């Protein structure tokens, strides 16, 4: 009689198909899912410090536009920008926006020391009705703009040294009036240049008087430029009139911080992972929810589904 | 598939075999049984923990990057952050694509593998006791109890026990 | 007596050889080839849209050079601009040739509307003897030269509201005159000053009259500017001389367009892939014929040949 | 090459074999034949084109990009556009040289396989009426004209019916 | 380990060959002795030296870049130096990582089939004079000295010289 | 009786781990470092022509900057610039510094035709206590300050064609003066224009006279320009005053050339492959020692090592 002994493999009633080499379609016992698809929709407030711009631009922030004063001197990982924030203050532009916007975002910090700079001949503390703070007329907060001074604004050459050990950054403006008799009412003389100067660099700006069409019934305008100062170097403004002056510098860091674009709820959670759809975990190697990303992720890739197989192949009875 | 074992050979899996991924029947005197092998389980699933190590929870972190979203045109600087970050993405999926389709063959080729290994392992214990009969299973030819094929599962089989009784029932007439 | 049985394979006596992991040289009985290196010379004219360039650069066709009338209104897939094309009508420049250049090419159509300009005071429709229609002097046909009516060139402030769903792309410049004589022959003052602008931007240009080196025998240049004004903004063009203005605007567009720099000539026949050296077949993964490509194209590689091998070792008696 | 059957124990290929990739010579009382194994030749050219249908005909569409040729010296943005199509370039070109290579490589390993898998179905097929002469060939020990070849090569083989006739040619002095 | 012969079957390596990768141990009459097998170990060797004539010495000559360190802040355009290089090392990184483990995995796997090759061919070569131990050892069933154990690793001896004595002491009570 | 017939491999005393697809830490018998990891130190200066900077960068050379006389006509495969380096003459700044840069650096060459410019009427070769040559005053020995004439400044209209086969390269400038009596001084007029021009280009400059913080004890800044003008093409250099002109031009080629930051010693050695840690070996395709390289070098990747197995799995007694 004796005896008969077979060998053999298990099998399962629910296999999956994968992908191989020789063969698009193959039946796995098991397999594991290798790209993430999905978000619960909340950028996670942990671990990483989220400030949440809400109603205000980074660059709004950064200058002091007044619905923005809960942000002053405030850090972050990731500041996020939301698409309903507006600007309501004085209408601006910023040549190079996206360089100063990454430039701040990547340093993570508005820290603001203020400086004695000496305006001696010019009125300080310049005001206007498109620049509201608490029903009164104001203007940018860590903004400074000067008008004469008796009629008479005299020639402006203000020093300023970086004695520290850091870089200073500094953010100052030229007003483009909207008409012949508004420069001749704030600066009591024809359109002026500025000319801010270090020793290793130097801008000179030309205001343009004229009309743009109306920003919040304001037909005139602010640009905006910055410059950097290093340990040892000097701020100079030379200026004949227009000058929207600092009233003291930015802290500049280097470090882990950024910016993103997104509309996501903030949420009382832990994720080191962040999209602009919310937060997703990093389990996986792969993701295609969103390209932009923060944090510890999974790489973006075009495909929906990738499944590797944990298990021989399936071959039922 | 490329040792033959797994869809070949054998000619299917058992969905009855839940307490491992190899394993062993037998029929005998005492009736039809069956059993796990958990040495060649422990080795296939080791090699997939293996892979899975390499590739779950191994990200890297990026911070401050570029923009890859514009609400303006404005030409050449953003045709060439637009080219780059598609050049990255097209790169990373055929990477996946690549990865998933190789380890999937080697995967299904190493399970293939382990269930060979356990035949063959079992073919050279059985020495002139047993014929292999081409579909995974071998003709014992002596009486073989459940102690007797407990001994061959274990690796624990003395062949010479048998061989007189097996030698005889295989070349008679 | 008995019998013998033995089992074996296949070879051929025209084996190729394959690269592998361990050996760079090994004879298979089949192989095919992976890089696509050849193409007919021709860009097949299906199933994109060409439109042959022929004299014309695309930027002539937008301003309306006279050999370039034909272009007016046309669209495309794929522009092909020849080497051998040339500009005949006023000497110019654009600052950033290559990104008007790409968003034009990117919009992929040259759809024009006209628009009733509010220019009261001026002389329009200013021609010159080098930009020939015809044998009579003319201009670049979408745009309009104003020059003094009665020696008298008054301030300028024409405004033009985006009331529509779609962007509209401005194209206007500034005359530089080639002496202090002709700036005052033809805008009747010193050389003036355009500032185009919109709520979100403004573009301040200055005039500067001085000789260049003739082109095609004049010494003055115009300077090409454009603006994308956005739905519910508003051109607004400020000048006292100077303006080369706009007759209307171009649709802009998203889509699959784009431009392409080759000498093949255009034929009718069908093909998926385009590079300057022509069309190339699209079954093969790779290519080494151009890294220039537009439409479902293999790779760009710089290996000239890749053999797949599709049989198995090759194994002579 | 890994299995050991091409390039190894099988000395070399048969050129006279064109309506197969494997098969069968054999001979007998009745002379001298050859034929071939569909399945073992279909097995092999089925994963040939498994891997081809990944390659042929799967590109991608592009449109609008990045200049790649200049007319003038510019400085930065154009050393970074270069770079950058420099960079993709590269790395396409080693994904085409390492896809290439490893396919080849597997190609080789596959049709080997396929081989050996024919080679081991048989050897079983034959139990104790043949021994392998260690370069692909059987010496079967009884009368085998050409309905018993066929029966081989058939699958149909019944081992009982000459088992005592090899027996006895196998083990006589 | 794909093949279960080194790490498998063959419970260990001997420290004291050192004349060849794979050989031979004999006991017999004469004594115990070790002998390599050259055309196995070179086998493997020339596989290997392969993969190295692929990775070695075959670098790529690069020349005027981009820049890749900064002493000032500047915004989008160093941005995007950054994140091009940045982008361009991950994807080398990944590369040189894959193809470590890939060619670990696929030498570890050569050298073990080079082992099983020659395990196989001694085994066919012995016919019916001997049979697998389970471990790489074949007991002999005849009187093998010295000339003879050399026949054996130089592919030259002769099976039909010692049948009927092997059959004989084979199947013995 | 019988005998023993025994199959193996053989194993290793000192094993080394390797990195699998199914283990990280599998022990072989033998394997090779694919990551170079080291350099000796030094830069050799062979097979590639390396010219070292040592107290100029590569633009001081350029220029003409006194200490970097050495540096005339000089050509390099690799240009090396010290971090110890810093300009003694003019106190400058080019705009896009970076670009011009490159663009030298990359062509190889300082070889330098001089031209017979036309300045009639002003007086050339001005002098300056800020860059000294041989403890007299001196200037950028490739530029040309021209300053008034018996205090007159005539407008200055100098043509220069290019008749020859290659493209000319020409370095030009503009002089802020620190002062407006400077400017009456040098000029003879208050502040002028500057337009350099050709068939297919034109720069023009606005000096802007004022102080800056002393570089050196130097108030006032010279602004770098450049202009390539092509075969067929013409120089035309238009000017009222400030002019910092061309005394010829520089020869731009296309080749292997380059340049690098780095403080490694020169090296009487051979060595293809060079970062800015020292030359390093080329035999491993693999390196972790700078992402900055010139040569035949290997790939810089982020790990210190990678480990190929040589060998087989070593499995001791
Ligand atoms: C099909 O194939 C897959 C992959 O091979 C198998 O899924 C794995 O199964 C094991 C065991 O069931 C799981 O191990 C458990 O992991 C938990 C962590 O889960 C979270 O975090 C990981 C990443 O770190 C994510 O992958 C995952 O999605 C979760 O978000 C542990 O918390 C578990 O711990 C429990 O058991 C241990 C015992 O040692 C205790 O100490 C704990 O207290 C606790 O009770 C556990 O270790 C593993 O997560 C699964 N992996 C994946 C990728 O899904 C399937 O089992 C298999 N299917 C079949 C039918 O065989
Ligand atoms: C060596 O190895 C290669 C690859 O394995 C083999 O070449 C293949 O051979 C098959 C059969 O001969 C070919 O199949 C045919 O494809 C045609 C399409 O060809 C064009 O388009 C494809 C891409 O879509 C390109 O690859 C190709 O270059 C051509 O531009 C079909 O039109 C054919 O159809 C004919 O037969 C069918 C029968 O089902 C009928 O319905 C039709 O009416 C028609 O008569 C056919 O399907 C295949 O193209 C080849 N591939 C490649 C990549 O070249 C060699 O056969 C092999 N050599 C040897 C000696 O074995
Ligand atoms: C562990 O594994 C490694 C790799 O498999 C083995 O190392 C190789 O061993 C061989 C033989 O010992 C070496 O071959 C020799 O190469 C020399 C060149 O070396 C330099 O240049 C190469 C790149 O071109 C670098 O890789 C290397 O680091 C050196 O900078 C030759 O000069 C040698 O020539 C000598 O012998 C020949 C005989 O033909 C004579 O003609 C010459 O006159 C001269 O005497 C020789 O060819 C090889 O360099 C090693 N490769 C690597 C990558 O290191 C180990 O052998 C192995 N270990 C063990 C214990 O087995
Ligand atoms: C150049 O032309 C533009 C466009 O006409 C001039 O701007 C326009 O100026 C008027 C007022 O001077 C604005 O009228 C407004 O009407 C609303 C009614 O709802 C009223 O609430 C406001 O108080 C205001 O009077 C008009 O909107 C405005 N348009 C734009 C687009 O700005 C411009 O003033 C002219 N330039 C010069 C230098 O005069
Ligand atoms: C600054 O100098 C340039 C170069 O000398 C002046 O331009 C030159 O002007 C003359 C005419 O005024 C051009 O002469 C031409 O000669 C041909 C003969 O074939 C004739 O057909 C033409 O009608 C014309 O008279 C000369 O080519 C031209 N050169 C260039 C390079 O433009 C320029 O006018 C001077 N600037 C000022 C403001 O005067
Ligand atoms: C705008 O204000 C700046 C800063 O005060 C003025 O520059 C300064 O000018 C004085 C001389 O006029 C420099 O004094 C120096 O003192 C050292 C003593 O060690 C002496 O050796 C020098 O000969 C010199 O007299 C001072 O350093 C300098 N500071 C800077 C930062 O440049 C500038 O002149 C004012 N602008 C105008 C148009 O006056
Ligand atoms: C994550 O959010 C992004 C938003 O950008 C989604 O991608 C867009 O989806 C819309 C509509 O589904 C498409 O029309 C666009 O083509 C996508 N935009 C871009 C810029 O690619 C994405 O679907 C979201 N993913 C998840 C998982 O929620
Ligand atoms: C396709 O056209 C391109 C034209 O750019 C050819 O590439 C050039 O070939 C010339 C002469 O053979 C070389 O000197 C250049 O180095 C190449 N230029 C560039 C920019 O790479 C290419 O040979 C053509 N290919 C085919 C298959 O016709
Ligand atoms: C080669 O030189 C570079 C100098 O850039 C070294 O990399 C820096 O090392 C310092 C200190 O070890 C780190 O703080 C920096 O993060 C590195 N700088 C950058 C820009 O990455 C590198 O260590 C040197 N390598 C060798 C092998 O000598
Ligand atoms: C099969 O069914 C079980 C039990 O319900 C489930 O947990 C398992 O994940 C399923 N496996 C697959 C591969 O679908
Ligand atoms: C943000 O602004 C909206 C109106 O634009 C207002 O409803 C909301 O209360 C504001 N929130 C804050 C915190 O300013
Ligand atoms: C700079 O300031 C100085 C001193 O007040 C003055 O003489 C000069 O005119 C100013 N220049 C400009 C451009 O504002
Ligand atoms: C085989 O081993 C298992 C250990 O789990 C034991 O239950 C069984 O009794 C053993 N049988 C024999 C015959 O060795
Ligand atoms: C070999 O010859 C045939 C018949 O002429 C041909 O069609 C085939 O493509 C050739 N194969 C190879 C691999 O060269
Ligand atoms: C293009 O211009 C050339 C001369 O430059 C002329 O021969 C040809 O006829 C022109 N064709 C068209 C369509 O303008
Ligand atoms: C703009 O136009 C207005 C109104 O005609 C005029 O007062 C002003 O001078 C113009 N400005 C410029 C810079 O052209
Ligand atoms: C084997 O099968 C083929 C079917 O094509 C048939 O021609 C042949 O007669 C069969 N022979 C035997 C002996 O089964
Ligand atoms: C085996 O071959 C070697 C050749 O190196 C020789 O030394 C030995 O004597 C041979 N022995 C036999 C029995 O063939
Ligand atoms: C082992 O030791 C030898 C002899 O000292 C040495 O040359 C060899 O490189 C070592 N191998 C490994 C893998 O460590
Ligand atoms: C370089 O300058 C330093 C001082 O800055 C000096 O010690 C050294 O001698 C100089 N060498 C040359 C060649 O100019
Ligand atoms: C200007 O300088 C050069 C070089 O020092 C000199 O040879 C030349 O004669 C000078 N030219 C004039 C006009 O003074
Ligand atoms: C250019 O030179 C000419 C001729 O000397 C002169 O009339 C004109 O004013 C100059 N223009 C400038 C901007 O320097």
């Amino acid at each position: 009689p004796g005896a008969t002994l077979c060998l053999g493999h298990h099998a399962v009633p629910n296999g999956t198909i994968v992908k191989t080499i020789t063969n698009d379609q193959i039946e796995v016992t098991n397999a594991t899912e290798l790209v993430q698809s999905s978000s619960t929709g909340e950028i996670c407030d942990s671990p990483h410090q989220i400030l949440d711009g809400e109603n205000c631009t980074l660059i709004d922030a950064l200058l002091g536009d007044p619905q923005c004063d809960g942000f002053q001197n405030k850090k972050w990982d990731l500041f996020v920008e939301r698409s309903k924030a507006y600007s309501n203050c004085y209408p601006y532009d910023v040549p190079d926006y996206a360089s100063l916007r990454s430039l701040v975002a990547s340093s993570g910090t508005l820290e603001f020391n203020n400086e004695s700079f000496n305006w001696t001949g010019v009125t300080q503390n310049g005001t206007s009705s498109a620049c509201i703070r608490r029903s009164n007329n104001s203007f940018f907060s860590r903004l400074n703009w000067l008008t004469h001074l008796k009629f008479k604004y005299p020639a402006l050459n203000v020093t300023m040294p970086n004695n520290e050990k850091f870089d200073k950054l500094y953010i100052w403006g030229v007003h483009h009036p909207g008409t012949d008799n508004d420069q001749i009412f704030l600066y009591a003389q024809a359109s002026g240049r500025i000319t801010v100067s270090t020793k290793r660099s130097q801008q000179t700006v030309i205001p343009n008087i004229g009309s743009r069409p109306r920003v919040r019934n304001i037909p005139s305008r602010i640009s905006i430029y910055w410059t950097i100062v290093k340990p040892g170097d000097i701020l100079l403004i030379n200026s004949t009139g227009n000058l929207i002056a600092p009233r003291g510098y930015f802290k500049i860091r280097s470090g882990k911080s950024s910016i993103m674009r997104s509309d996501a709820p903030i949420g009382k959670c832990n994720s080191e992972c962040i999209t602009p759809n919310g937060s997703i975990p990093n389990d996986k190697p792969f993701q295609n929810v969103n390209r932009i990303t923060y944090g510890a992720c999974p790489r973006y890739v075009k495909q929906n589904t990738l499944k590797l197989a944990t298990g021989m192949r399936n071959v039922p009875e | 598939g490329i040792f033959g074992a797994i869809a070949g050979f054998i000619e299917n899996g058992w969905e009855g075999m839940v307490d491992g991924w190899y394993g062993f029947r037998h029929q005998n005197s005492e009736g039809i049984g069956q059993a796990a092998d958990l040495k060649s389980t422990q080795a296939a699933i080791d090699q997939i923990n293996g892979k899975l190590n390499r590739l779950i929870g191994k990200t890297n972190e990026k911070f401050h990057q570029i923009e890859k979203e514009f609400s303006e045109v404005e030409g050449r600087i953003q045709d060439l952050e637009k080219y780059v970050e598609d050049t990255k993405i097209d790169l990373w999926s055929y990477n996946a694509e690549l990865l998933v389709a190789l380890e999937n063959q080697h995967t299904i080729d190493l399970t293939d593998s382990e269930m060979n290994k356990l035949f063959e392992k079992t073919k050279k214990q059985l020495r002139e006791n047993a014929e292999d009969m081409g579909n995974g299973c071998f003709k014992i030819y002596h009486k073989c109890d459940n102690a007797c094929i407990g001994s061959i599962r274990n690796g624990t089989y003395d062949h010479d026990v048998y061989r007189d009784e097996a030698l005889n029932n295989r070349f008679q007439i």
